[PDB]
């Protein structure tokens, strides 16, 4: 965990390697809660989209190619199935992602399309129905996302609602500017729980507020480098970028998926984070790799992020400090690399001679993280007893 | 198992340098030696390390741009064609070895259209 | 399922309190609100004399009472949580009494967000326009003329959206506001001019300055000095654009004050109320300057005395101040010239009850007859008591307790009550064991203490300072004849009692005690530790008999078939009464939620959480273990569940709703046989905290072929206790043709429609009820004229045959009505 990061961690967010005259939009459109929509899904792609986070995406086959640039002037936006229901097509819910980048090369004669996606509203798979052409054309329902107000909203008394404006939080994150105010914050806010039939921490386990806190808490606890300034301030978004950066297995991604509370998944995601230990081989499913300790976010995006080859197959990469039990085959390259400054051998377990991930190393001397290794999600299997 | 790739410069076999051996020598040649996917396509394939033990088995003659480029410059070829199809075999040992859809597969590929656009090209016979 | 819904005692906490001239020019009236009550008095010299008693089809909100020019009486106007506004005139033709309409209208924005200090409604001291705060960034205004008669406003930016306080100023040439507001950079106060022709705020008469962080409250002083006074939590300042005067007085610094009087009508003095009980008087001081005007001198705060927890203050006449009261009773006090013996110069004249906030209550039969009692606790802080509720209207006994009753139970063996009890405590010098007043707790003729170290190595962080408040925590056996306190338990330091349960296990024939507790430390979220304890009351002295420790918190206790039923954390678990006198885990059930309520009928079992999630369980008896049968997951905010029959479940939701599921086992698919069915929504009005089977009517002889089938009992915050019953379907559809053609006739206060009154509201959608039969509509049929009768029950079908006995006679539906009065 050195001592401090001198590299730009808002770099590995535009995806230089991509391109750079990407042609960009800006118009966002949102369609409505609980009605039914058919949207084309595209084929070849083995994820589940969390809201807010980007895709990006290399495509060679000629009906995703032609299907992409007609999606392109009707409405920017298409279907990623969850596809986590064994594997034979088996879909319940599933996200909405939206274009906002798009260029096409030529290539040796074949066109070749790069787009960079955002993942939107969640739906539901009612129907499915497959297309001579290749599009598998489905209809869905656009599940709700409800915002609930506060737990006292409706039991408290009317002459303490001036009471209810709490003066600024301190900045200087410490004892008596921390465990203080956060006392001082329980007892004010749910002063009217003597009016009902639970206690005060009873309603303090419901608050949204309090649950960020903690979730921050054991964030920083993990990343003591980060700071509290990349996380949002809402709870619908925090909820879902910490979602989409736990090391977690495929159903608790669905199951988290399923939640549309932003407090239920609050809840949820802490739990998951206290049962988290530590992750292994997937084929070998003894060899352990790397624990929870070791992530660390070189990126504003999360300590996980999805990024495209330069063959099309999309990986999701975890960066953690140090691994273990991994052999390195070939030598050091430098051209399409997602962390600008870096070089990538390829790594493979050491037992079952399968793919985890890469080591970037760096170029420049004067760079404060040298080495540090990537892990690909679907090669790692999480080890909770 | 371990066999070098085809000996550099046959001296029992006689050499002409034409004109369509110099242009691979050169324009073939080097323009696929600087490219981003030739990088493992370059150096004898070595199975102990990349730890593959079966290659040689299922491979009955190994051979890399390096060794051809060597041959090319010492005095081996006595047409052109013994040199395409050294590089055929070169992208076949590679193709029927891995497997549909893998990615040196699909590496290759763009090596293996790279040079047909380039010998198209070949000189007039001289 | 089809649903009857009526209320037994209206509710009793109080809300607000004006004063003025509304029923006759030369009149002082005292006007409160009780929730959806309106009650008019006429201050006399011996006290308060009734007048009028109205409901309203909403929960009050804003109060005030005004004057126009060109009237000989004042105006009131009301606005509703639903946002409905009215303006009200007072009318006494001969004996009869009615309050006209004079202008109604529903103030809603279609998009925006409601503010969080509150609804706040203020009227221009020239009876110029009405300022209301609904949503934050903007402010309302409603032009006060003769020809506004539906309430037409419009909304004006504010560029400051924490907006604490705001009042009109007196003296000001042009409607004049002022406000204190939030900014990154601390607390201001500033000041508006408001345009009622342009529509917009103008530059106002002062210039904003800075205040105290905790400044909450603004005063408008009236004419003769002008200005205003900001109160905070340490410090009292009066602003005038020029003039300056601060004031810090130490007496003020105990508790926050939080409602205010004005004595004089130039001003002089101002009464004043902390959350604590205590009753200020704070005097200005005027002084002359040769030139015909008067400034302030000085500030002063004195101290009167002692009186309940108030939420409102009103001065009367003659040092008579009625004290409102949400949290307790009301009183009528007198300030005298001199002081007693303790230097106290209030004395109190008269109380009037009060029974919220209900927390818990049961039925039981003290008299041994066929009618029931109901015991609750009411009440919190010095003022918690136990009322004794009689079918004698309603017979009610006070017993004080001067503690925070949370649980109460009764076993009839003993001929006794079990009541969990809390009690605040300060950390004063070496040690937290200083009690602010004597209590039931300490004041007990027996008493005990915890002993158990389970958990000696326990968190424990020792992080006390002085003046810190701790709560202790006690079980009291109270006599059910004479309400003594016979015996005090007192359990462990840091230990918070959440469940009890009274009942006998096993084969053992004796009846038991048993709490579960959690041990709460305030660094950790959720506890991690907990214990269940079994208690037996003999002769006299109470006795622990066993004691479990669990690794989490027990939200709940449920009796189930001779075998207990507990919730800890999100397991259900069951146990066993051995012969040796101990318990043994049976089976558990791992859920996704907090089991936080837990009702059992026959082998069902129903668990729920606060986020309205409702899971139904049986016990298989054959195998030893649970098995799921339905759920019904929706996010919303769950007071309280009951189960109303094998299928039917009633349960209490945010914003003052009831709901009712259903389990459908008829089902072709397990899918949906494994999911329950919404059949009721129904918009009470109330936060119900508390369900319970029983009734107090003479339900021993229960006569023959009732109407209506069960009864459920529930109490609420504000102090109504309500009933429940379910009916058939033809007694449904006859009921809701009575409130459809009901609804024509009569005449609401304020033109509030019935059907927006009774919607299922919340702020993320609206539907009308369902399943739900209104009693109070219904039993207000017989208050109505013969002829208002007659044309209520004009071409109305019903009975057995006969032609529908042609067209029901208001006589049919009278004895109907009055056959269903008799459930209450
Ligand atoms: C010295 C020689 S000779 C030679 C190879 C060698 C290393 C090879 C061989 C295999 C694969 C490669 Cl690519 C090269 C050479 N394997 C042998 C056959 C063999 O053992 N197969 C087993 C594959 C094990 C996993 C391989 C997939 C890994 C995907 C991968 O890493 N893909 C790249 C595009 C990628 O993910 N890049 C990321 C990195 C992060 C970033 O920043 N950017 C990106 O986009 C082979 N066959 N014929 C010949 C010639 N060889
Ligand atoms: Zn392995």
């Amino acid at each position: 965990k050195p001592n401090i990061i001198n590299f730009d961690t808002s770099l590995p967010t535009s995806h230089t390697y991509l391109g750079a005259d990407m042609e960009e939009f800006h118009g966002r459109t949102l369609h409505d809660d609980d009605s039914c929509q058919v949207i084309p899904v595209l084929p070849q792609v083995m994820m589940i989209l969390i809201p807010g986070q980007t895709l990006p995406l290399q495509l060679f086959h000629p009906q995703e190619v032609s299907m992409v640039r007609n999606l392109i002037q009707k409405d920017r936006t298409f279907a990623v199935l969850a596809y986590s229901n064994v594997q034979e097509r088996e879909a319940q819910f599933g996200t909405t992602a939206e274009i906002y980048a798009y260029r096409e090369e030529q290539d040796f004669g074949i066109e070749i399309v790069k787009v960079k996606a955002i993942g939107r509203q969640r739906f539901k798979v009612l129907e499915l129905r497959t297309q001579s052409d290749g599009i598998q054309q489905a209809k869905v329902q656009i599940l709700p996302e409800c915002v609930l107000p506060s737990t006292m909203s409706a039991v408290q008394l009317e002459s303490l609602n001036k009471c209810q404006i709490f003066p600024s939080k301190p900045v200087s994150r410490e004892d008596q500017c921390s465990y203080k105010w956060w006392q001082k914050y329980q007892k004010r806010k749910f002063h009217c729980a003597n009016l009902t039939s639970w206690p005060r921490w009873l309603y303090s386990l419901y608050d949204a507020e309090t649950l960020m806190d903690r979730i921050k808490k054991q964030l920083r606890e993990w990343d003591e480098n980060l700071k509290d300034d990349s996380l949002p301030s809402n709870p619908i978004d925090f909820s879902y970028r910490v979602a989409a950066c736990l090391p977690i297995d495929d159903v608790l991604r669905i199951q988290l998926l399923k939640i549309g509370s932003a407090i239920q998944r609050l809840r949820c995601e802490l739990d998951i984070m206290n049962k988290c230990t530590s992750l292994c081989c997937k084929q070998c499913q003894e060899t352990e790799i790397t624990t929870k300790n070791e992530i660390f976010s070189l990126s504003l995006c999360g300590p996980m992020a999805a990024y495209v080859n330069p063959h099309g197959y999309v990986h999701e990469t975890l960066t953690v400090y140090k691994a273990c039990n991994l052999n390195l085959i070939g030598r050091p390259s430098t051209e399409h690399s997602w962390f600008p400054g870096y070089a990538w051998t390829v790594a493979q377990c050491k037992i079952c001679a399968s793919h985890i991930g890469w080591k970037f190393t760096a170029t420049k001397k004067d760079m404060s993280p040298q080495k540090f290794w990537g892990l690909t999600r679907s090669a790692l299997l999480p080890t909770i007893p | 198992m371990n066999p070098p790739p085809p000996e550099t410069s046959n001296p029992n076999k006689p050499k002409r340098q034409t004109n369509q051996l110099q242009y691979l020598l050169r324009v073939v040649l080097k323009t696929l030696w600087k490219h981003q996917f030739a990088w493992p396509f370059q150096q004898p394939v070595d199975a102990v390390k990349l730890n593959l033990p079966d290659y040689y088995k299922i491979i009955k003659t190994p051979m890399d741009m390096g060794t051809i480029k060597k041959r090319l410059e010492n005095n081996y070829y006595w047409n052109a064609q013994e040199c395409i199809q050294d590089f055929n075999t070169m992208f076949t040992n590679c193709y029927i070895y891995n497997k549909p859809g893998d990615d040196i597969v699909l590496m290759a590929e763009a090596l293996e259209k790279l040079f047909l656009q380039k010998i198209n090209e070949l000189p007039t016979e001289e | 399922s089809y649903n009857y819904v009526v209320t037994a005692q209206k509710p009793t906490a109080v809300n607000g309190c004006v004063t003025g001239h509304f029923t006759s020019a030369e009149d002082l009236n005292l006007l409160i609100a009780k929730n959806t009550r309106l009650e008019i008095y006429v201050v006399t010299a011996e006290g308060l004399r009734p007048v009028k008693e109205v409901g309203m089809y909403g929960k009050i909100a804003v109060m005030e009472l005004f004057r126009p020019k060109g009237e000989s009486k004042d105006l009131l106007f009301i606005l509703t949580a639903k946002y409905n506004a009215c303006i009200l005139e007072y009318k006494q033709s001969g004996e009869s009494i009615d309050i006209i309409t004079r202008a109604h209208g529903n103030v809603q924005d279609r998009i925006g967000r409601p503010s969080e200090t509150g609804i706040i409604g203020i009227i221009d001291p020239e009876c110029r326009m009405i300022g209301l705060r609904l949503y934050d960034g903007l402010f309302k205004v409603i032009p006060l003329d003769r020809d506004n008669k539906e309430l037409k406003a419009f909304n004006i930016r504010l560029e400051e959206l924490h907006v604490i306080d705001v009042k009109f100023l007196y003296g000001c040439q042009a409607p004049t506001i002022c406000f204190v507001y939030q900014d990154p950079q601390g607390r201001h106060v500033k000041t508006y001019e408001v345009s009622l022709r342009e529509k917009e705020f103008n530059k106002g008469p002062w210039k904003q300055e800075n205040v105290e962080a905790e400044a909450s409250m603004v005063i408008a002083v009236p004419e003769p000095f002008g200005g205003a006074i900001i109160i905070g939590q340490e410090s009292i300042t009066y602003h005038n654009g020029d003039k300056y005067l601060a004031i810090a007085p130490p007496i003020i610094k105990q508790s926050t004050i939080v409602c205010h009087n004005r004595v004089d009508p130039n001003g002089s003095r101002y009464l004043l109320g902390d959350m604590e009980g205590r009753l200020f008087m704070l005097l200005l001081e005027k002084e002359e300057q040769m030139d015909g005007t008067v400034t302030l001198k000085d500030l002063r705060v004195e101290l009167l005395g002692e009186t309940s927890i108030a939420e409102c203050l009103t001065y009367l006449d003659n040092g008579v101040v009625f004290v409102g009261s949400r949290l307790g009773d009301s009183q009528l006090v007198k300030l005298n010239v001199d002081s007693n013996e303790q230097g106290s110069y209030v004395v109190a004249m008269e109380t009037f009850t009060n029974l919220g906030p209900i927390v818990d209550m049961c039925v039981v039969d003290l008299e041994r007859q066929g009618q029931g009692q109901l015991v609750t606790c009411s009440g919190a802080f010095k003022e918690g008591s136990l009322r004794i509720i009689r079918n004698g209207k309603l017979h009610i006994r006070t017993v004080p307790l001067y503690e925070s009753p949370r649980k109460i139970c009764y076993q009839e063996v003993s001929q006794c009550f079990g009541v969990l009890s809390s009690r605040i405590e300060v950390q004063d010098t070496s040690g937290g064991t200083t009690a602010l007043r004597p209590s039931a707790s300490t004041q007990a003729l027996s008493s005990s203490v915890s002993s158990s170290k389970l958990f000696s190595s326990s968190t424990a962080p020792h992080e006390t300072s002085f003046g810190e408040e701790v709560e202790v925590h006690n079980l009291l056996i109270i006599d059910q004849h004479t309400f003594e306190v016979l015996h005090a338990h007192q359990f462990l330091q840091n230990e918070y009692a959440l469940s009890l349960v009274s009942c006998k296990l096993g084969k053992d024939p004796n009846t038991y005690f048993i709490v579960g507790t959690a041990m709460v430390y305030p660094e950790e979220a959720e506890p991690k530790q907990g214990r269940i304890v079994v208690f037996q009351y003999s002769d006299g002295k109470l006795q622990t008999v066993a004691e479990k420790e669990v690794k989490g918190a027990v939200y709940s206790m449920v009796e189930f078939n001779g075998k207990l039923l507990a919730s800890i954390n999100s397991t259900v678990r069951l146990y066993e009464w051995t012969t040796e006198k101990e318990l043994r885990t049976e089976c558990n059930h791992y859920n996704n939620i907090m089991a936080l309520y837990l009702k059992t009928k026959g082998d069902f079992i129903l668990v729920g959480d606060l986020m309205r999630s409702v899971l139904l369980l049986a016990y298989k008896p054959m195998e030893g273990n649970f098995e799921e049968i339905a759920r019904d997951f929706n996010p919303n905010w769950m007071s309280a569940v009951e189960i109303l029959d094998d299928d039917n479940f009633l349960g209490a939701e945010n914003a003052f709703n009831l709901f009712v599921c259903q389990k459908d086992s008829a089902a072709t698919t397990d899918e949906e046989r494994q999911h329950l069915q919404e059949v009721g929504l129904f918009h009470l009005g109330e936060f119900v905290n508390v369900f319970c089977h029983g009734s107090l009517v003479m339900q021993n002889l229960g006569e023959t072929s009732t109407p209506t089938q069960g009864s459920v009992l529930f109490g609420t915050v504000n102090g109504m206790i309500g009933l429940v019953t379910s009916l058939s379907e033809s007694w449904y559809n006859l009921l809701l043709d009575m409130q459809n053609r009901l609804n024509k006739v009569i005449k609401s206060v304020g033109k509030i429609e019935h059907s927006f009154w009774r919607s299922f509201h919340t702020e993320r959608k609206t539907e009308p009820a369902t399943g739900f039969i209104d009693g109070d509509l219904i039993e207000s049929f017989l208050d109505i004229s013969r002829p208002k009768m007659q044309e209520v029950v004009a071409n109305l079908q019903y009975d057995d045959g006969s032609g529908m006995k042609r067209e029901a006679t208001a006589d049919d539906l009278i004895k109907v009505v009055e056959e269903l009065t008799r459930i209450h």
